[PDB]
């Protein structure tokens, strides 16, 4: 997260870190048993990291538990980089006020919408910075036309755009799998972009409210 | 040749540790790859990078 702040210790409750020998996604607990990411994210022997602020630092709140199961939306296209989501199944339930769940979206969000962005990413958008702890970031859904605008060709209707036109405020490196948070429900997933906070350049994210029923028949066949 | 090629991060971001041969030091070092879009010079491992690149 570029241009963010410190969330504050577990003020974000439903972001989690997947590591494979450290940090390398976030992701979001979408209940007791199951965390939605990207599918780019995807990685063998993954061990899903809750309640955690310092991701260097046992502080006492964590649940470290391993994934039992990687579902990648059988749509993913890796080259356009299409329907980027992926769900993981924990091996066995979190303990759910540090760690909870986020609720999905009942309908689509709005160009407009100011939502919430966390991560562990990198903080610079020229050189690399790794924060210790959760990074977050308040950024509005752009529309569907400056984003189409901004990456020519590229945009398919399972993505959304947020942040800023001027840059100086975006994720990047770290961040992919984390959540976009817009008025209490998971809109989003952060998923790729040009650089990191770059001038005409904002993040591209996975539109949530198109795959809430995949989700949900996926999470109770599994 | 590909092994000549600097490392590509490429657009996704997510912070997985990657190798690359590196010609000017004559060794495979490591490197922050996004998640997609991978180019040739970028292996799972030392071993893959110095069998497939090694002495390029
Ligand atoms: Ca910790």
């Amino acid at each position: 997260i570029v241009g963010g702040y410190t969330c504050g210790a577990n003020t974000v409750p439903y972001q989690v870190s997947l590591n494979s020998g450290y940090h390398f996604c976030g992701g979001s607990l979408i209940n007791s048993q199951w965390v939605v990411s990207a599918a780019h994210c995807y990685k063998s022997g993954i061990q899903v990291r809750l309640g955690e602020d310092n991701i260097n630092v046992v502080e006492g709140n964590e649940q470290f538990i391993s994934a039992s199961k990687s579902i990648v939306h059988p749509s993913y296209n890796s080259n356009t980089l299409n329907n980027d989501i992926m769900l993981i199944k924990l091996k066995s339930a979190a303990s759910l006020s540090r760690v909870a769940s986020i609720s999905l979206p009942t309908s689509c969000a709005s160009a407009g919408t100011q939502c919430l962005i966390s991560g562990w990413g990198n903080t610079k958008s020229s050189g690399t910075s790794y924060p210790d702890v959760l990074k977050c970031l308040k950024a509005p859904i752009l529309s569907d036309s400056s984003c189409k605008s901004a990456y020519p060709g590229q945009i398919t209707s399972n993505m959304f755009c947020a942040g800023y036109l001027e840059g100086g405020k975006d994720s990047c490196q770290g961040d992919s799998g984390g959540p976009v948070v817009c008025s209490g429900k998971l809109q989003g997933i952060v998923s790729w972009g040009s650089g990191c906070a770059q001038k005409n350049k904002p993040g591209v994210y996975t539109k949530v409210c198109n795959y809430v029923s995949w989700i949900k028949q996926t999470i109770a066949s599994n | 040749d590909f092994c000549l090629e600097p490392p590509y991060t490429g657009p996704c971001t997510a912070r997985i540790i990657r190798y690359f041969y590196n010609a000017k030091a004559g060794l495979c070092q490591t490197f922050v790859y996004g998640g997609c879009r991978a180019k040739r010079n970028n292996f799972k491992s030392a071993e893959d990078c110095l069998r497939t690149c090694g002495g390029a």
